[PDB]
Parts: structure tokens; sequence; C-alpha cells
């Protein structure tokens, strides 16, 4: 079992800021322990070998064979408040694909096969 | 929440884990392991402070 | 993004539930008495923190000074 959470960071900037958000995040799962987001509550009993992400997008990997993958949106004004997507976007299964590896690309998102097979499918649409 | 109270279930954790008769085998072990800092349970312990907890340890 | 790991009595050491880490030990006694919790508890003991502690190590350090 895991539970999945996300903290945000402005790029430029030194290491103590990021260590702070850690703490923070670390206070949060002491102090107050809240749950995930429901959209990635399912692969809180599933595990994970690799994760990724993309410019908006973020896709995370089952040691089974499996995928999954989803946005987000972050509120400024405000700054786990990042919502991500609403319905966690699969990927179809035929014929054994197979997962072993992944990589992150700012229009697709990168796959690999058994035999190696770079599958891919942009974010913007929804098809392999 | 409060900090009597959060002193006090903590002493009681300590006690907790002291009277485990599952955890006897193990405690050998658990009190000799070392943190990252070359030291016991109860270095740390003497070392923050926890000096009430250092007692119970030893 | 992460996705933090779950070992149910360093969480309730770390955050303080005697009631719980009670509960915990019961339930753990009990299945010793089963006989059939020996290996699992051996595994789940050496779980440990950030910077090679163990229990206790999160234990002591939810009891300093105030």
């Amino acid at each position: 079992m895991t539970s999945i959470h996300f903290v945000v960071h402005p790029l430029p900037g030194t290491e103590d800021q990021l260590n702070d958000r850690l703490r923070e995040v670390s206070e949060k799962l002491n102090k107050y322990n809240l749950n995930s987001h429901p959209p990635l509550n399912v692969l809180e009993q599933a595990t994970i070998k690799q994760c990724v992400v993309g410019p908006n997008h973020a896709a995370f990997l089952l040691e089974d064979g499996r995928v999954c993958r989803i946005g987000f949106s972050v509120q400024p004004d405000r700054l786990s408040p990042v919502s991500l997507g609403e319905d966690l976007q699969w990927w179809p299964d035929k014929d054994g694909t197979k997962f072993i590896c992944i990589g992150a690309l700012y229009s697709e998102l990168l796959a690999v096969s058994s035999k190696g097979e770079l599958y891919q499918w942009k974010w913007s649409e929804s098809e392999p | 929440v409060e900090s009597k109270d959060r002193k006090a279930n903590a002493h009681f954790i300590l006690k907790l884990l002291c009277d485990s008769v599952v955890l006897q085998p193990y405690l050998r072990e658990l009190l000799s392991a070392k943190d990252a800092r070359g030291m016991t349970p109860f270095m740390s312990a003497v070392s923050g402070r926890a000096y009430p907890a250092a007692i119970t340890i030893l | 993004i992460m996705a933090v790991e779950k070992q149910t009595l360093m969480q309730h050491i770390l955050r303080c539930d005697y009631e719980a880490c009670r509960q915990y030990l019961m339930n753990l006694e009990q299945a010793v008495v089963l006989e059939q919790n020996l290996q699992m508890l051996q595994t789940f003991i050496s779980h440990r923190c950030d910077g090679n502690r163990n229990i206790l190590h999160a234990c002591v350090s939810v009891c300093f000074p105030t």
C-alpha cells in the first residue's frame, strides 16, 4: 500500500524551499495524515515501478504491465491543493503489451514492450 | 494534541514497546541498531534531552 | 509527485497513537499465538525511517522536550 502526494516549487531558487516543502508534506503526513486524491486512490493498492511527469500530465506504471495517466490543475492564488483530472485515463490492453519502461516527452508519453516497441500516445489526444 | 498529553502518550508507547513479550528476541537488536549519526537509541535519547526516555531505555 | 510507503506502526509511533499502537501490538500478539505471523513480523520490525532509524528511534524522537 501507499499514499500519493504532490508538491510544487518555484523553479528558480535554492534547495531550502524544496526541503521546507518536503517538511510540510511530512508534517501533513504526520500531523494531518490527509487521504490521497480519489483518482489515484485505486493506484494506492497497486505497486509502482517508474513514474513520469510531463508538461501537464503524469503517467504511472504498475509492475504487471499496466499503465495509467492523469493531468492536474494547480491554483496559484491559494499558493495537496492541486487537483488532478476528474477521471484517470487508462491504456487499453491488446495482445499483451507488457510494459517495462516509460519516458516523458513534451508532446507524448513513451512506453516500452517486452520485445521492445516504442508505443506512444500524445497527451492532447486519447488514442495510441 | 496537548504537550502534556503528547508526553504522556509517548511515555506510554515507550513502556508498551518495553513490555511487549512478543518482541523480546528482536529487542536485542532493536536497541542495538544505529542511526545515521552512529549511535544507539539510548545515545539518541540522551542527546535529545529525552532523559526519562534514556532512563527507561537503560 | 510521490508515493509514500505505508508502515502502520511507524506511522502510529511518529504520530503518537497510543490506542492504535496498543491495538497493533494486541493484534500482532494474537496472530503470534496463531503462529501465522512470525515471518511477516520479522520482516516488519525492519521497517525504518529517514536515516536508518528503527522503531525505537522514532519512539524516542517523538519524546523530546517541547
